[PDB]
């Protein structure tokens, strides 16, 4: 007769008055369990999680009777969670998000017989964070998930998290990304607006960290190689136009059709980044030796013939500034 | 006393409140003063030409039944599960193109009534707004994205809009978006639609957008630049050279090609020509006629013994007048495409 | 009067009306004027041959048994939920393809009625409709996308269709489209599908559609002409820079492939040729035939005998005005045939 | 008249009829002749595997209990709303992957109930159905593609569907589709699947589909046999043209290999070989060999130079034998491809 | 008549609860529930997700619902009267998204015998997830599985198990694309401990193989064929300097240009691949091939004839010494990601 009892206690019972009406302010301690970290799709700005979230808090109006004893626990049908009172928690950041139904409706509900009621229900929310793409094959990213009331203030409404264990992600895996901990606290972190006191929010950050091996061994070495080949005309004779020019030339055709290639393979954001400012460093460096050329051409063209001399300044020149420009790139980018 | 059993009283079956009649009726047109909160901006698209918003859509009225004094409480909250039973503004987006709202945990819908009849009511709603978009100029574009709020069954003189006195549009904290910039300052228009039946009321907030030029700048500008710099370094080669110089030449002309291919991909679908077409197709227009004097100047030169070495004087010749008539014409070509393209 | 009271005596329970018997039962057909107004058109797609759009569609129609004349006002507006309660005509999009309605803070529909009994049925759809299309001239082809109003469980003798007199099909302002050009002209064309099981009433509008030719044009056209003129360059020249000769053909028809290879992710994923694609093979077969020609050339000069240079001389001669008119022609015949 | 009171009073709570009990209970099963009729199929897609079709699905069957003689009117329309209160054939498709009705400005479902106890039910439904495809031979393929009608809770001696006489599956106007061109014929193949329960009915369609060949035919084997032409045409020049030969064939090899490139981007992705990438890796094979037998032949003249004019002789006999063997051997290829890839 | 007989057996009139379990504060109630793949595909890295749809089926015995007064062996229902009966919580781990099918009827079927045994037939597609590793990206082997847990209901209360014979079944020779799914498919038996008890838990393991051939010949014999043609032009007189530089310079952008074109096809992943390190190396011994003519040119020029002949001694010590460093690499990549 479990039914009975909980028809019983639920009957002379108000869903639209919150526990202490005009008392001190209910406290609601919040879990996550996080199951999938979906994966971020830097074109819109969000990322996809599925998680367990799980919040409890007290309710005297639900004291179980002496009469009924049952168990330590007593569970109302999550067909009949309408008719208790539930806080209106939702994500500020996020933009779409949906319940579970796979066989039931995944919603579980406890009333102990201290009054305590735990909650718990699956949720697949889309969350919003502004990605920094500058600095992008070796970035670092941080994304909230502010969890906020709605309709009650700081007086009425109350959000802290659980002491122990805020969140438990276990196994991600992600495809561009990677953590294992992140910064459970800035619990918090109180949104305030003019005309409405204060409302209460908690929110945890994320740090997301972005793997380089595939952008350091698929674009930094094949481009350092081709700008050494670069300066590898250096070393042929000057009256060898028919075979210096191709060189240089088809080196930098090499950098120009590397570079549309990994264009639309990038990120599509329209502002400087540092494999950008890589890629036009090394068709620059490319470009000055093909004018080095044309300046030791048209040097040569009884004469002096100082074009030697400018292909011994050359080949010190061109390698000594390329690690220069190296060190400073990677002592500012990292 | 419960505040639900009070508001059951004053709107139910044993109340005489009814919730299909606009307040006023028969009298004075009711005025609601609603503003937004745009708290997400993005997923700007030209395929479908649409944008997504998330807006805390706030809209204020008075309604004369609601008045109360028996009740000390100042204000009055309204459960969300019961809006069926009060009298809401039919507002609508003309160019919504399909919206939807919040329901997690909880309708994400507030509703509180004042004492003496004000009423707030809050939604968080998710529009994909519509916009139309002008790519003339596309890397230096100014896009003007709109959105409208109106009335559907009610005329001027029943039901009118007005924005708030002060911050009717509020945008959120430092979000960013790729590919643009949204100016922080945006009117207010009042709009107004005025169909055969009579007056709808209308009103819209207008966001200007700005381009950035930076990614752009430097990889669909810089390597056409160096490639047209490489060819006049074709320019300043010996005229023997003549496999040397036709290579240098033709490659050039294969660079601007895959160049101008490959950046396709990353520029917007569209048939009408852009601001960046213009340049492709006058860079490669450039090396072409690089490749073209230069053929010239071969046939003049081989004209000779092939009659004395004027005709070699006249090939140095043509080569001492490009050499400085064509970097000169790309520096008018420059100057004029930047000022008629920024000015 | 309670304007709720007063419906509710009119039609309901108490009065008896049916909501699923049409006006003028066993008798005359029931006409209905519907006119839709384009509100967003656009998201054209030649892969699922499909298009989106809105509409205010409003159809309205006389009902006798709603017609009152105790109450003062001339005109009822009437809420969805009792909307849900009275006979309509079951319009169906013949191509809907997939629909829904708008409930944005209120559903998007209106109904009143009048005095006399006429009703207006204004409601809100976003369709996204399918057209084929024909894309046999790919860059200057015109195509007809329609829209079709039907019945679906009356035949011509109980439901007719018709548009009004004038402005049945309106447009909003000056909204644009990629790659196409809405016409300001579209006829409201008249159908009747005489199934097995009747005559089911029948309309429809044909939106015509004009391809630009702006960007194609450009940057499809004009590199494959600079390339082709690239081509009669290596024909200027003389038969033993055969480094020059030979690294100039390759790299023109390099060029030409590689401009074929990367328009190719813009045009559409079709699988049938397109003027296009004639217009690239022709110029791939220009550069072709430039580089065998100067094979032809170098073999004969390379095979006193020098009247073999002669030989060689007259071909190089020939071929300098030979391509030029050849491409000429061409390109008279390509878009006389595809313009004209 | 009334025919709503009337089929209240044929079939309810007044009648003893039951929603859930099929006629000719404990009997003989009960035939539903289901005929459909295609009104759009596209959409098809090698990444999931399924296509899309839109269905005027219509099916009929016989109700004693449903017959009736006392009214007039031989056909009663019925609407969708008490249609959820009549018993129906559980049908349902063994590979929908996905459906939906329809219900813009009114639900898309027509029953009617004939004097004799007739019942005609048409519904409009849009189903992604899926359908295994194999890629073994890309260009040159044909697919079937099929859908399959079953009960869900109903054996073999309760429920039977079969097609009609006549027109059982029809299509609509001259609908176009990319890349595929839909076969005028289209059989009918029975069907029945033996689970552990029982036997259930089970009827299926099949729609044979053929593939486009024009626009894949150009773009991709025209070029490949002018790259392979040039690629021969290396042959023809001096052997002393050493620059000139290898740039000839490397540029001919890079010019295969970005074609493939090219390819590889537009063609379906798929990790079995399909029947162009056997053609792309011919081809380049054919460049690669003439590159190398040209470095052959450099190599036998340079140790000339380096036994009097006998390498020279050797040389030009390679060149000789080269020139005819290629082109032979390359229509020996095609001629098998060919055969095999249309034979 | 059967229609009314159900609300007889259990409902208002009976008393049957349709919110307790059977065999309350007693034994657990087992439930042999088995899965029949109908459609498997889509399986995406972007998301690292699947598909599938499932005839998923249990049994549990229900002394309740047990019955013997009615003659019919078997006793059918709707969902309509299904949707007031008691049903294991059953949900899946990592479902990621789920929906039912309701074309012309739901897809739903419940019979219950004269002992009390219930059988619960339903269609669901699931966009199920699991995380694949990449690290050998043409010679992978991936592991996907599906996890029945229930969600309300300690082991004390509802034990799964799967069915003693036939599990996992699949359908007919469904094909998918870059991915052979192995007849094979083990059925581990997971539990969860949570701090509040023991929830209970069964998988079932999907082994994946990727076919190879298009990535095999599409990626590694152009490579091979450049490499070749570096050699080509290894093989080449010195004073050739404008035939071996172009070649020489050509094969590099063929490499380039390949991989550059290869990157669009692979899946956007960030860390590095087993077909980039090939790729990666190919294009570094085009590059060493190129820097040996370098060398090899500035000796020979630079200079009596011993510098001529240096140069002809490393031509001819460099003729031989690639392809047996090409042959070493090819041996030690293969071997390693093949055994
Ligand atoms: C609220 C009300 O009933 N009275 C309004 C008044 O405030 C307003 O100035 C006028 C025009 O908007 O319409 C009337
Ligand atoms: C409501 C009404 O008048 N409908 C008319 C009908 O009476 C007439 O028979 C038919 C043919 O003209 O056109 C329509
Ligand atoms: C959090 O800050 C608020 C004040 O804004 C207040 O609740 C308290 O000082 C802090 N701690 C907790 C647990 O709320
Ligand atoms: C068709 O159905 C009737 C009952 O309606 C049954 O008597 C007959 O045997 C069935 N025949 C077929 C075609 O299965
Ligand atoms: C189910 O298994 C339990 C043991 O876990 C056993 O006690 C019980 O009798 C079995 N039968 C049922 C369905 O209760
Ligand atoms: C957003 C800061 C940008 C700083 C300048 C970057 C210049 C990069 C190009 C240098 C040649
Ligand atoms: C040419 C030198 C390249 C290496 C520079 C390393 C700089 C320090 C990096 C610290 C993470
Ligand atoms: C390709 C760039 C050429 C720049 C000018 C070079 C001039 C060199 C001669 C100075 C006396
Ligand atoms: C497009 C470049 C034109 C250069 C000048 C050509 C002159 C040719 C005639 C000389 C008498
Ligand atoms: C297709 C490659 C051919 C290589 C040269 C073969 C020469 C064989 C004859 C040696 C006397
Ligand atoms: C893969 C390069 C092959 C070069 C030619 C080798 C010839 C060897 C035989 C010489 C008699
Ligand atoms: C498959 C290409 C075959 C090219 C011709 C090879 C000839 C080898 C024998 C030369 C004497
Ligand atoms: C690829 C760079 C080569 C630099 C010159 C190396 C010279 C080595 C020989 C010194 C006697
Ligand atoms: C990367 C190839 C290096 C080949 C050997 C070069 C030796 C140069 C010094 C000779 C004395
Ligand atoms: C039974 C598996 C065989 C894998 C391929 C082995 C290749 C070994 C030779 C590599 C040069
Ligand atoms: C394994 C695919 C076989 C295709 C037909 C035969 C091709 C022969 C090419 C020489
Ligand atoms: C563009 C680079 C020029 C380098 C000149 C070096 C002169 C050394 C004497
Ligand atoms: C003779 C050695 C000259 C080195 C010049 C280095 C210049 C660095 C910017
Ligand atoms: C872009 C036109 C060519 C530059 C003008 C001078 C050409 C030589 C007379
Ligand atoms: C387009 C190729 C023409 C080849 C003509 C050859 C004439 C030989 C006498
Ligand atoms: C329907 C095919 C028309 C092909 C026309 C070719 C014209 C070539 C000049
Ligand atoms: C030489 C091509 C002429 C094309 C004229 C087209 C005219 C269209 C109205
Ligand atoms: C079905 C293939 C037709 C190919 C026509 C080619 C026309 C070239 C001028
Ligand atoms: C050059 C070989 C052509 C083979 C054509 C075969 C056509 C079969 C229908
Ligand atoms: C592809 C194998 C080439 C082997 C060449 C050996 C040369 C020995 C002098
Ligand atoms: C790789 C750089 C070599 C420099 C040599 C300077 C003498
Ligand atoms: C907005 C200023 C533009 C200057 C351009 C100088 C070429
Ligand atoms: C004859 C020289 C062989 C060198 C082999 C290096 C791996
Ligand atoms: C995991 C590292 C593999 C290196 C292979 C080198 C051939
Ligand atoms: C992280 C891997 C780097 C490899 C460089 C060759
Ligand atoms: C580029 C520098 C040239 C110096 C001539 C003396
Ligand atoms: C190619 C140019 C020729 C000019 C003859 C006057
Ligand atoms: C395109 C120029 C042709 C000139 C023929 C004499
Ligand atoms: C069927 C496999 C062919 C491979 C050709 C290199
Ligand atoms: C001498 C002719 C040989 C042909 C080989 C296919
Ligand atoms: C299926 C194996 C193909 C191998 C081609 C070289
Ligand atoms: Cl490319
Ligand atoms: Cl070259």
């Amino acid at each position: 007769s479990t039914s009975n009892i909980l028809n019983r206690l639920l009957v002379s019972y108000d869903p639209r008055i919150r526990p202490n009406f005009k008392g001190i302010p209910v406290d609601v301690v919040v879990n996550i369990f996080i199951n999938s970290f979906g994966s971020i799709q830097e074109t819109t700005m969000d990322y996809r999680v599925n998680i367990f979230l799980r919040q409890k808090w007290n309710d005297p109006r639900l004291k179980l009777p002496s009469d009924f004893r049952g168990s330590d626990a007593l569970t109302v049908d999550p067909t009949m969670y309408k008719c208790l009172w539930k806080p209106d928690l939702f994500f500020a950041n996020e933009k779409s998000a949906n319940f579970h139904d796979v066989t039931q409706e995944n919603i579980l509900l406890f009333i102990f017989r201290d009054g305590d009621v735990l909650v718990s229900m699956r949720l697949s929310i889309t969350l919003s964070c502004p990605l920094d793409l500058t600095l992008f094959p070796m970035d670092t990213q941080r994304c909230k998930m502010q969890l906020e009331s709605f309709g009650y203030t700081t007086d009425d409404l109350r959000f802290i998290w659980q002491s122990g264990d805020p969140v438990q992600l276990e196994k991600i895996a992600l495809p561009q990304f990677d953590i294992k901990k992140e910064d459970i606290e800035y619990g918090n972190c109180t949104k305030y607006y003019k005309g409405t006191g204060y409302y209460t929010c908690v929110e945890v950050i994320f740090t997301l960290r972005r793997q380089v091996g595939f952008y350091m061994m698929g674009v930094y070495a094949p481009t350092l190689l081709i700008v050494v080949l670069s300066w590898l005309s250096f070393w042929i004779n000057p009256d060898a136009s028919a075979a210096r020019v191709p060189l240089g030339i088809f080196s930098v055709l090499s950098l120009a059709s590397e570079c549309t290639t990994l264009a639309a393979e990038l990120p599509k954001v329209s502002y400087v980044k540092a494999l950008d400012v890589w890629l036009i460093a090394c068709l620059l460096f490319g470009f000055a030796s093909l004018v080095e050329y044309a300046v030791v051409q048209v040097m040569l063209n009884v004469i002096p013939t100082a074009a030697k001399r400018i292909d011994l300044y050359a080949r010190a020149l061109f390698p000594f500034c390329f690690l220069f420009f190296n060190v400073i790139y990677w002592s500012i980018y990292l | 006393m419960s505040p639900s059993d009070f508001l059951d009283k004053l709107m139910g079956r044993t109340s005489g409140y009814d919730a299909r009649i606009r307040p006023n009726f028969k009298g004075p047109p009711v005025n609601v003063s609603c503003n937004i909160f745009i708290n997400s901006f993005g997923s700007i698209a030209e395929t479908t030409m649409d944008y997504r918003v998330n807006i805390f859509l706030r809209q204020q009225w008075n309604d004369p039944r609601l008045a109360y004094n028996e009740y000390p409480d100042d204000s009055l909250d309204l459960d969300p599960s019961m809006l069926d039973s009060i009298w809401k503004p039919d507002l609508f987006f003309a160019n919504e193109k399909g919206a939807h709202f919040h329901e997690i945990t909880t309708d994400n819908k507030l509703l509180r009534i004042s004492r003496n009849g004000n009423v707030l009511y809050s939604i968080r709603i998710t529009l994909t707004l519509a916009c139309p978009m002008d790519l003339k100029n596309f890397p230096m574009d100014v896009q003007t994205c709109i959105m409208q709020l109106e009335s559907f069954g009610y005329t001027m003189n029943d039901l009118i809009f007005e924005w708030q006195e002060q911050g009717a549009v509020q945008v959120a904290d430092g979000l960013t978006l790729p590919q643009f910039i949204l100016k922080e300052e945006k009117d207010l228009r009042y709009c107004t639609k005025h169909y055969n039946t009579g007056k709808f009321t209308c009103i819209e907030a207008r966001f200007h957008l700005e381009r950035q030029m930076g990614y752009y700048l430097i990889q669909m500008y810089i390597p056409s630049l160096l490639i047209v710099i490489l060819s006049w370094i074709s320019f300043w080669i010996n005229m023997d050279a003549a496999p040397a110089r036709v290579g240098l030449g033709i490659t050039t002309v294969l660079t601007m090609t895959t160049q101008s291919s490959g950046s396709r991909a990353s520029l917007p679908k569209v048939s009408y020509v852009k601001a960046i077409d213009i340049w492709m197709a006058v860079c490669l227009l450039f090396v072409f006629s690089a490749l073209l004097e230069y053929a010239a100047v071969n046939f003049v030169s081989r004209q000779h013994k092939e009659m004395r070495k004027l005709f070699i004087q006249r090939a140095k010749k043509i080569d001492k007048i490009s050499r400085i008539g064509f970097p000169m014409a790309f520096l008018i070509f420059n100057m004029f495409y930047w000022i008629i393209y920024k000015i």
